[PDB]
């Protein structure tokens, strides 16, 4: 609800359009749009260029997996009731989902150890309730 | 139309069936112009048949084709000029050829008249 | 200066137009002057350094 | 390229990989006095979007039109050529005769008078006022209700458009002929645009 | 080199013939119609119908093997309209976009020198 | 009521009907559709019918005499090379000539087309692509031959005119062998025979037989 | 040569291959370092099944690493360089080396590419001339030349290459694209140079021969062990303590220990972060991390535009951040192609 809101030289008409109705009477760009959003997004993606070098691992993966290395998730929550929403969806959204399901069960691990410790229970809760989304 | 609302007719009661092979059955034969002409080969005539040696040559004899002078001489100017010719003798896929007649073209004979200008017609004939 | 003076100075234009001599086409392949209102070498401001006389005004 | 057999199983053999034509076409001196008068924004078109080498012979008042075996690429680009240039001779306007190069289904009709009803001189006239109207009215009023370019030469006209349409102004031309008044005509004439624009 | 047929083509009021035939005209390669090829009764004087023609025309010439045409399109001449049609128009391009090499083009429109009375009357012949 | 629809086998186009070397297939053009029916005595049925377009009727089509593989030249000038054993069109390629005679060798390694500009091309059948393509002579290609041994080293190309010619050629080499002019009109049939001799059916009379070797030595027998 | 022999197993259908047995089987070890090893050149996925690539692999009857060589030289069609390089390493003396090392492009492989360049250049007896100015050895020449030949007729009876007239013949060149064949080829065999004994520190203070000290971990995550360790030059390759050099990442043949305990790499080739993400893409080691201020375009849930810095890794290095166009089946976010 808050994104904002906003001729060739050989035509092609059809039978109908001009003068061709024995052509109607015996008668016989949608992926060009497809095309067309695949080149916008690659406008964006030449468009930035920066060649900042940035870590490998991200803070919270990277937090979340020592606490799972540290069986203790402490630093994890802290940082959790410490992070922008907007971070916190993005986050939640970029968990990594495979075969042996780490990061999520730690996830609920940590969500579970929480709920445990009884604090800020509106908030795990509703992370719980992103997680399910 | 041979569509199924066209109302039939006496018309198509007993037909033939389409087997008489026509341009296999029939041959090709090769026509020349006099020498008064610069290039005289030009094209090739369908005979009907060839058990008829008699209708090989009647037809040939019969046969009148016409062509332009500007194909027939090489030069394009001559490209409203247009003769006629007729064939009268027959030699082994290569047929003998004499002059018959000649005309203009009607798109030459339209671009002739104007209207600010008189027209002079002669009519003669002659042995 | 520069634009005043190609503004002023007198033309030559090429009507040479492609077609009635030979074959203009894609594959292979008539000049006059206007005088204009001044010639560039008649104006009033040549060896004045930094003047621009405008002679259509 | 170079030749050897390769055997294959089952005794297979094995081997590897290893025209211009012309048109020309007559302009009354009439239509030459334009054509030399707007014949630069002719040209463009024929060589840039046809690939169509023009040439214009003045010694016999012809345009000529050869495509290049290598250049071109469309077949049918030269008889689209001649007849852009046949609409433009016969006296059509420039960007009318560009329309019929920039469509494929446009058609150009022609007919006469005395192909019509003969007409005796001074009442051929009147016919010819009546079809034209006080300053091109009914003229212009056929052209924007069915989409046609109409051209009254001295006898002969000339209607330009689709198929249908052209036919549809024919109807009304030969009307406007035999005798029907502007009034009714032009009634006629806004219902068959009515219907039209619904369509 | 090439092998030429003269192409006549009778671009009528409601009808379209293209009749391909050889030089002379005796012998004629194919023969169609608009209303054959498109079975309705409007549309046998279509350029539909003169495109499909000429298509399959342009076909069976080809089967035969003749590779370039001289063309005579002809109006239905007499004392009716002098002037090749739409229907003709439309089968000239459609045989150069069949890719038969066109020769030379004529109009063989039959034009009475002084012609008799036409079928119209002193009111007018059609609407 | 039940109703049982009997429909016609070799209809319309007028293109050879091909069958391999047993009886027990057959391929044949109705106006669109290539037919395709198994003969076997008393349970003679149908395969399948391929309707590649309504439009272009086919021109020609060949059946290698092991029934593998089904080479079509439609309208447009293009041929369809099609699977028979999946039942699937393998290849389709244009060859700017419209072309009417389809020889395909005993074996199933080569199929030569031939249509009217006289240029032939001859094609790998289980890999469709082309080997050699030849200029061939001015005229009307009105038959083709192949001559080939089961395991050897020498594969003949023999082309029958409209003109009164057929011209030889090496097919390991490329190279126009022998061009011999005897005929008066277009050669119908060919045919190479075991010493070597040459058969050609000449449409207007003719049976000419050549007394004929690789080298220069080629006279009327 | 285990790597094609297991090879042969999983294109003809072994796929319990550790619990295959032998009459007399070879090291366990070995050829878990094997399958490892294919998994990583990309002939087989994490899950071990085999590729299209293992496929071809297995119809071409050599060794792997070559046969990659192979098959991205006839994608990037330079057939006679690359036929020549795998036939030499299959089967003033100082001026003239350098001539034909020819600068800047540094790697002996296109050193040697010069010599059978020159060779096939010049005619015969100053042929001898030639290779006695070079210490060449004649024998081994036509030995590159009879086997690339062969190997030429080779992937023509493959027909993994085009050939018209059938008989098979041997004939900028694009050095960043030859690079990347030989990165293709060189997997995994990577090594990196550190700061700051390597760069131009080290222009002290002998004369008319410098010593550039040789400072550069090398690195292969399938070969832990020697993950991350301190290499230097060896003496007879071109690039002997030579300095001011341009780029930073080299794909070497093989390590070996000599004197003064000291390892050196075989055969090197210069190489970057994009050559280096476009190979290891299309085998295993790019593991990449989350997305990331920069946009990231979603267009389905299945297809997204992202920013990703990838990781080359008992631990490895990372590269450049890329734009990259991936998918997301089965559970992970796989990369169709670069930006």
């Amino acid at each position: 609800r808050s994104k904002p809101k906003e001729l060739p030289f050989f035509l092609q008409l059809s039978g109908e359009k001009v003068g061709d109705e024995a052509s109607v009477r015996e008668g016989i760009h949608r992926r060009d749009q497809e095309a067309q959003k695949k080149l916008d997004a690659e406008e964006q993606m030449n468009k930035f260029k920066v060649t900042g070098r940035l870590g490998f691992e991200s803070h919270f993966t990277k937090q979340l997996r020592e606490g799972s290395q540290s069986k203790d998730y402490s630093s994890l929550l802290a940082t959790l009731i410490n992070f922008s929403p907007a971070a916190v969806d993005l986050e939640i959204r970029s968990l990594n989902s495979f075969e042996p399901f780490d990061e999520i069960v730690w996830f609920i691990d940590a969500l579970t150890q929480g709920l445990k410790s009884n604090k800020n229970f509106e908030l795990y809760e509703t992370f719980m309730s992103l997680l399910f989304k | 139309a041979v569509g199924k609302n066209k109302r039939l007719s006496k018309g198509k009661k007993g037909q033939k069936k389409r087997v008489v092979d026509p341009f296999t059955r029939k041959e090709w034969f090769d026509i020349k112009a006099p020498s008064t002409f610069e290039n005289r080969n030009v094209g090739k005539t369908l005979v009907n048949k060839s058990t008829g040696l008699k209708s090989a040559s009647d037809a040939l004899k019969g046969r009148v084709v016409e062509v332009c002078l500007a194909d027939l001489q090489g030069s394009e100017d001559h490209s409203f000029r247009k003769i006629k010719l007729r064939v009268d003798e027959v030699q082994g896929k290569n047929l003998l050829t004499n002059f018959h007649g000649m005309d203009f073209t009607t798109d030459k004979l339209r671009s002739m008249v104007r209207k600010w200008q008189t027209l002079i017609e002669a009519n003669v004939t002659v042995k | 200066k520069k634009r005043v003076i190609d503004d002023e100075d007198d033309k030559e234009v090429d009507t040479t137009l492609p077609g009635w001599g030979e074959w203009a086409g894609a594959g292979s392949k008539f000049i006059k002057k206007v005088k204009g209102v001044v010639n560039k070498d008649k104006r009033r401001d040549k060896n004045l350094q930094n003047v621009i006389i405008n002679e259509k005004v | 390229e170079s030749k050897t057999v390769v055997v294959d199983d089952q005794g297979k053999p094995r081997f590897t990989s290893a025209k211009f034509e012309s048109r020309k076409i007559m302009v009354p001196p009439h239509r030459m006095t334009p054509l030399r008068n707007s014949w630069t924004k002719i040209y463009p078109p024929l060589v840039e979007h046809l690939k169509l080498q023009v040439r214009m012979n003045l010694k016999t008042k012809s345009v000529e039109l050869r495509t290049n075996p290598k250049f071109t690429t469309d077949p049918g680009a030269l008889q689209k050529g001649a007849d852009f240039i046949k609409a433009f001779t016969l006296g059509f306007d420039l960007d009318d005769s560009i329309a019929l190069l920039r469509l494929d289904d446009l058609y150009i009709e022609t007919f006469e008078v005395k192909d019509v009803k003969t007409l005796t001189g001074d009442h051929l006239s009147r016919a010819i006022g009546r079809i034209a109207g006080k300053d091109g009215k009914t003229k212009f009023a056929i052209e924007n209700a069915t989409r046609t370019r109409i051209v009254l030469a001295d006898s002969k006209i000339h209607i330009l458009g689709g198929f249908t349409h052209i036919r549809m102004a024919r109807e009304s031309v030969v009307s406007l002929i035999l005798g029907s008044p502007p009034g009714k005509v032009y009634g006629n004439l806004r219902t068959v645009a009515s219907r039209l624009k619904e369509r | 080199s090439q092998v030429f047929g003269v192409a006549r083509i009778y671009a009528s009021f409601n009808d379209t013939f293209v009749h391909v035939t050889d030089l002379s005209g005796k012998e004629t390669i194919a023969r169609v119609t608009g209303g054959m090829k498109v079975k309705a009764d409007r549309d046998e004087s279509s350029p539909y119908a003169a495109m499909l023609a000429a298509q399959d025309v342009a076909a069976k010439c080809k089967e035969v093997g003749i590779t370039a045409v001289h063309v005579k399109i002809r109006a239905t001449g007499g004392t009716r309209t002098k002037t090749p049609g739409p229907g003709g128009q439309a089968a000239l391009r459609a045989l150069a976009r069949s890719g038969l090499r066109i020769g030379r083009i004529e109009d063989v429109t039959p034009v009475p020198s002084d012609s008799t009375r036409k079928k119209g009357g002193r009111r007018g012949r059609r609407l | 009521y039940k109703g049982i629809s009997l429909n016609p086998i070799y209809a319309g186009s007028s293109a050879v009907a091909t069958v391999s070397e047993n009886g027990k297939i057959l391929a044949t053009p109705v106006l669109d559709e290539i037919n395709i029916i198994d003969l076997t005595p008393g349970s003679r049925k149908i395969l399948h019918k391929i309707s590649n377009e309504d439009e272009q009727e086919i021109t020609a089509l060949k059946l290698t005499p092991d029934g593998q593989y089904l080479t079509y030249v439609s309208q447009a000038q293009l041929l369809k090379i099609f699977h028979l054993k999946t039942g699937k069109v393998v290849r389709s390629m244009k060859i700017s000539s419209p072309s009417y005679i389809l020889d395909a060798d005993s074996t199933s390694t080569l199929l030569a087309v031939g249509g009217t500009d006289g240029s032939i091309i001859v094609v790998d059948i289980e890999n469709g692509y082309i080997t050699h393509s030849f200029k061939g002579h001015g005229g009307t290609i009105s038959s083709l031959k192949f001559y080939g041994q089961l395991n050897s080293k020498i594969w003949l190309l023999a082309s029958g005119d409209t003109n009164g010619m057929v011209k030889v050629w090496d097919l390991v080499k490329r190279k126009c062998l022998h061009t011999l002019q005897e005929h008066t009109s277009a050669v119908r049939g060919l045919d190479i025979i075991e010493v070597l001799n040459l058969l050609s059916g000449g449409r207007d009379d003719i049976i000419n037989l050549w007394d004929f070797n690789m080298k220069k030595k080629c006279k009327l027998l | 040569p285990v790597e094609s022999i297991v090879l042969q197993m999983k294109s003809m259908a072994i796929h319990n291959i550790i619990n295959f047995p032998f009459p007399t089987p070879p090291d366990r070890v070995a050829l878990s370092k094997a399958i490892q090893l294919l998994q990583y050149l990309g002939a087989l996925d994490n899950k071990e099944m085999i590729t299209e690539d293992g496929k071809k692999m297995s119809l071409f009857p050599l060794s792997p690493r070559f046969s990659k060589m192979l098959l991205v030289s006839d994608e990037k069609a330079c057939l006679p360089y690359i036929v020549a390089i795998v036939s030499a390493l299959s089967v003033k003396f100082y001026k003239s080396r350098s001539q034909f090392s020819k600068l800047d492009k540094f790697s002996d492989v296109f050193r040697l590419l010069s010599v059978v360049s020159a060779m096939d250049y010049v005619p015969k007896e100053q042929k001898e001339i030639f290779m006695k100015k070079n210490f060449l050895r004649g024998k081994l020449m036509e030995e590159i030349v009879k086997l690339r030949k062969q190997l030429m007729y080779i992937i023509k009876s493959n027909t993994s290459k085009e050939n018209i007239a059938v008989v098979i013949r041997n004939e900028v060149i694009q050095i960043k694209l030859l690079k990347q064949m030989i990165c293709a080829g060189f997997v995994d065999h990577v090594a990196v140079r550190a700061d700051v004994l390597f760069p131009d520190d080290a222009k002290i203070t002998n004369r008319t021969s410098i010593i550039n000290i040789p400072y550069i971990p090398v690195l292969a995550t399938r070969t832990p062990n020697i993950e991350d360790c301190f290499v230097y030059i060896h003496p007879t390759s071109i690039l002997n303590n030579l300095g001011e050099m341009p780029p930073k990442y080299m794909l070497y043949y093989s390590l070996h220990l000599g004197g003064n305990n000291k390892t050196r790499m075989n055969t090197l080739c210069d190489i970057a972060s994009t050559p280096l993400a476009n190979i290891a893409r299309k085998g295993l080691l790019l593991t990449y991390s989350k997305p990331l201020g920069l946009k990231t375009v979603n267009l389905s849930p299945t297809e997204r535009y992202c920013y990703v810095v990838p990781r080359f890794g008992k631990i490895g290095w990372d590269l450049n951040p890329i734009a990259v166009h991936q998918k997301k089946q089965k559970g992970q976010w796989t990369v169709i192609k670069f930006i």
